[PDB]
RNA sequence: AAGCGUGUUACCUAUACUCUACCGUCAGGGUUGAUAUGAUGCCCUGACGAGUAGGCAGGCGUGGAGGUCAGUGACGAAGCCUAGACCGUAAGGUCGGGUCGAACGGCCUCUAGUGCAGAUCUUGGUGGUAGUAGCAAAUAUUCAAAUGAGAACUUUGAAG
RNA sequence: ACUAAUCGAACCAUCUAGUAGCUGGUUCCUGCCGAAGUUUCCCUCAGGAUAGCAGAAGCUCGUAUCAGUUUUAUGAGGUA
RNA sequence: GACGUAAGUCAAGGAUGCUGGCAUAAUGGUUAUAUGCCGCCCGUCUUGAAACACGGACCAAGGAGUCUAACGUCUAUGCGAGUGUUUGGGUGUAAAACCCAUACGCGUAAUGAAAGUGAACGUAGGUUGGGGCCUCGCAAGAGGUGCACAAUCGACCGAU
RNA sequence: AAAUAUUGGCGAGAGACCGAUAGCGAACAAGUACAGUGAUGGAAAGAUGAAAAGAACUUUGAAAAGAGAGUGAAAAAGUACGUGAAAUUGUUGAAAGGGAAGGGCAUUUGAUCAGACAUGGUGUUUUGUAUUUCACUGGCCAGCAUCAGUUUUGGUGGCA
């Protein structure tokens, strides 16, 4: 609100809380980041590295859609099955009939490796993966597939 | 209702005093102060008056008693912080002090009804007055001038020293 | 005849004026700070006015008493009397200004019977 | 006059009741100040000074937290004492049997625990089982895990996250980060 | 010497120190198996208290919103004055008297165009300066009658 | 010089509340704490940025890894 | 604690007893003046203000750190690996309130300039300290356990 | 075509909006009076009273107007009109006053102001039974005694 707003309380001070000897002005030190490389070079490098130039090349015209590539970790695998089916899963590990995990219809872009997954088959069917993300369900037997 | 209410009630009862640690410790009085030495009244209605001490009371007080046939004072109780003593010492064994006490000078009964918005001394008052004073007087009369001496007010010289006077 | 209390005193009885308000008719009689610089008062200069301090503060065993011994409390009806019949001893009911004569004396007949001290009996009076 | 030493009259600093105003919570707040106070054990005294903390000093303390400590041997039957809320884990996948009083559950944090047969509780019937806290375990949450603890720090050749609203290239990845262009930190 | 130098003592006073009371801040505490207005309360102890810029807390006040006080009010609301009173440390509040005539309060919460002594501040108004300066260029007017209540300034006459 | 009492660039309105490190003012109470005019850098010298100095929020703990201090021993210095 | 054989008394963890006068202007308050001493005219700039520094004849009213987009820290709240209804739709006592799907934002993985690649040998590691808890211990204390967290060395992902 | 802007115009409805120095510049005969040749600038000014029932009439005064009277709930509402503050002024009263006055500490004096407790009350027969018809209290202010704390000032004793 403003009751609140310790302005309310500094009233009756001179200086409002900006000092006597300060005066507050209207905008001393320019404005903006104004002077990052005259008088304010130490701020704009002390707590901004890295503010002034550019690096690496001019992407144009860059769509999001190409990089759109959401991250799912194997700890995270197993949320995509619906709870109530998820305790039916885990236990009666069936290799004859195991479920699949539809990662591009949950929208998730490449599978990673986080790891510890129950040693159960699980199908995966994403767009990516990683070396060892095939490594740890190839060791739990599941097999993984690939759908674009 | 324009002012609500304190929520916080504060309580009704006294708490009882505290059991003070005061005891009625007995007056003692001064080395100059001798039942039968001669006193001088200070404040009151009789300033300056010599007088004679008879005795002590249990109310912390110095029963006085002027022979009231000599100075026109008569007896009665006065304040110890009050009375100048006199080396000056009479003799009060020869007269009997018995009777008189703080009952025997109720001074009458005062109250919010019975007061005189407006504006009678007890008969008995003198006669032991009168007792009193016989052998005081036939007593101050075996040395020379104490009479006069009792019945003569106390005033103050030019430039006398009280801080120098000796009683 | 309240609860006795511990002997009163205001510990600052005078009441505090603005530093100048004498001489300025429009220096509101209503005490401040006067916070500037070249101040006499800002820092009491010996011979001048004293601004408020927490010691001269009242007793707490004192704190929004009468001198007659009592804590004041308005009213402005018999019912909200009623939450402070019991109480008779340490608060004492009192009128406010916007209440009719004709409403003032059934509200003083009901607390004087029932003994409620009242701080303001002789306002608005018919006579 | 002294010779004030220090800080005179200094505030001491620490929470006296909690800024919050949940009633519920003073109230519970006035059950521990009474056992606090009129136990001798340290547990509680502890308990109710960590139930002043804010909102990120009691940072959800993950039931995969709390079968760590159930993994903690020496604990089997300890039962698992969390001030601030708890939350339910995907991380895991058998949470041993066992009971945990906490402030708050999320709600599969109470389906996780109940499904494992275990016993939430809150604080109150903490109190009632274990007034002196008997075999419990405080478990604290993770504080340095915060956005801005990566964000203090800062200083050249310190190494430590840079407060940006828009994050990526040609964002704070010039001349002074890399001894490249101009210099390095 | 009431000077100089020197020394003895006695004495005077700071918001200095010591003791006490009270206030506030802080710290440590104690205070619930039927004992207390049921605790951010109460109680105990002790240490402290200067301070512009600055910071933070607890507070009062203004315009309004919601709820509440089956609040006040034409037998008199608001406002206003009041070397009248009371309460607070204060912000201020409350009451009493007088005018006055129609809406306005207290509590809880919410909101703000919200608190004045200044800004060669604005607008409006009134002062002291003050019955003062000033009403002195242009030669210059006067007498009488008349109108008229009133004539130096109007009319007219007689002059100049 | 003058261009409407305005002229080394007339006047009216808009942009426009143009601008400002510069001047002035910055409206209630009471509490509690309590400074700096210094490091360095800046077309930088009336100002900024930083370090420091302040408060506040607090947090982890409970008598310590401490101390504008002395002493022991032990150095080191190039002033008097 | 003392006095006391005790009974109890007490100068012993904060003043009681007795008496008097008055009950109102008596005390006290306010005020006006006088008195003793003291007191510069205030705001601001400044190291320095009473200034021969500047603003201020007076008085009433108006009058100045707001708003918002983005955020930061902190706090409070709800939920919490999710979270956010109000772009919209349905509904409605109708700018209210209530309900609802969708994605979508931020987090749940970073890293490089990019191609890409993308976090378990271990009880998710060790070490030191570490509240608390547990075993023993009349009690110190001993151990065992050690959350958070502090520092360090590892391990793993990325980049070179 | 639709969904979309709209501070123009009209119409309609609202407001946690402003309340006559605010709000449109303009609540009223405002884009008016008023200034500038002009481009333009640009006001101040809302409220008697329910009803004018707007003070007939008498009187003094040339008249205004005053005093009467009278209407009016009010004429402390009279068209100079809701309330009517202050600056400022007058009158009366109160004071004081030798180149300031004004303020602070405290007190006198003078003026002026609330309070006690005059309690149902140690009760004490209701005129065909609820007046305890004598108070019990603490209100104020003092004094004395005994104490406790702080401390001051001596005088005397013994001792090393």
């Amino acid at each position: 609100p403003s009751r609140f707003t310790k302005t309310r309380k500094h009233r009756g001070h001179v200086s409002a809380g900006k000092g006597r000897i300060g005066k507050h002005r209207k905008h001393p030190g320019g404005r903006g980041m104004a002077g990052g490389q005259h008088h304010h070079r130490i701020n704009m490098d002390k707590y901004h590295p890295g503010y002034f130039g550019k690096v690496g090349m001019r992407y144009f015209h860059k769509q999001q859609a190409h990089f759109w590539k959401p991250v799912l970790n194997l700890d995270k695998l197993w949320t995509l099955i619906p709870e109530d089916k998820r305790d039916q899963y885990l236990k009666s590990a069936s290799k004859e009939t195991a479920p699949v995990i539809d990662t591009l219809a949950a929208g998730y872009g490449k599978i990673l490796g986080k790891g510890r997954i129950p040693n159960v088959p699980v199908i995966v069917k994403a767009r990516f993966v990683s070396k060892l993300a095939e490594e740890k369900i190839r060791a739990a037997g599941g097999v993984v597939e690939l759908i674009a | 209702s324009a002012q609500k209410a304190p929520k916080w009630y504060p309580s009704e009862d006294v708490a009882a005093l505290k059991k003070t640690r005061k005891a009625a410790r007995p007056q003692k009085l001064r080395a100059s102060l001798v039942p039968g030495t001669v006193l001088i009244l200070l404040a009151g209605r009789f300033r300056g008056k010599r007088v004679v001490y008879l005795k002590h009371l249990e109310d912390n007080t110095l029963l006085i008693s002027g022979p009231f046939k000599v100075n026109g004072v008569p007896l009665r109780r006065v304040n110890a912080r009050y009375v100048i003593a006199t080396s000056t010492k009479v003799s009060v064994e020869g007269v009997n002090v018995e009777k008189f006490n703080v009952e025997y000078f109720a001074k009458e009964k005062l109250t919010k009804k019975e007061k005189k918005e407006a504006k009678e001394i007890k008969a008995e008052r003198v006669e032991d007055q009168k007792v009193v004073d016989k052998a005081l007087i036939a007593e101050i009369k075996k040395t020379p001038l104490l009479k006069q001496y009792l019945s003569a007010s106390f005033s103050l010289k030019n430039g006398d020293k009280p801080h120098m006077l000796k009683f | 005849a309240s609860l006795p209390h511990p002997k009163i005193v205001k510990k600052h009885t005078k009441k505090f004026k603005r530093h100048h308000s004498d001489r300025y008719h429009r220096v509101a009689e209503n005490w401040r700070k006067q916070k500037g610089i070249d101040s006499v008062v800002r820092r009491r200069f010996r011979g001048n006015i004293s601004q408020p301090k927490i010691g001269y503060g009242s007793n707490k065993k004192t704190k929004f008493l009468s001198p007659s011994g009592h804590k004041t409390f308005l009213v402005a009806n018999v019912k909200d009397l009623e939450t402070l019949t019991m109480h008779t001893k340490t608060y004492a009911a009192e009128i406010a200004h916007n209440i009719s004569a004709k409403n003032r004396v059934v509200i003083l007949a009901r607390a004087k019977a029932l003994g409620i001290k009242v701080t303001n009996p002789k306002g608005r009076l018919a006579l | 006059g002294i010779d004030h030493t220090s800080k005179q009259h200094k505030r001491s600093g620490h929470r006296t009741a909690p800024k919050s105003d949940n009633v519920y919570l003073k109230l519970l707040v006035k059950l521990y100040t009474f056992l606090a106070r009129r136990t001798d054990a340290p547990f509680n005294k502890v308990v109710l000074k960590a139930l002043f903390l804010s909102k990120i000093n009691r940072p959800p303390v993950s039931v995969s937290r709390i079968a760590r400590a159930l993994k903690q041997e020496g604990a089997a039957n300890k039962t698992v004492v969390v001030v601030g809320t708890v939350t339910d884990d995907a991380r895991i996948f058998e949470f041993p049997k066992t009971t945990v009083a906490a402030l708050r559950f999320t709600a599969g944090a109470r389906a996780k625990i109940v499904k494992a047969g275990g016993e939430c509780i809150t604080l109150d019937q903490l109190a009632v089982r274990a007034p002196k806290g008997q075999n419990t375990l405080i478990l604290r949450g993770p504080r340095n895990s915060r956005e801005a603890v990566r964000h203090f720090g800062m200083g050249p050749h310190k190494g430590k996250a840079p407060r940006i609203l828009s994050t990526g290239r040609k964002f704070e990845r010039a001349r002074g980060r890399r001894r490249s262009k101009g210099f390095k930190v």
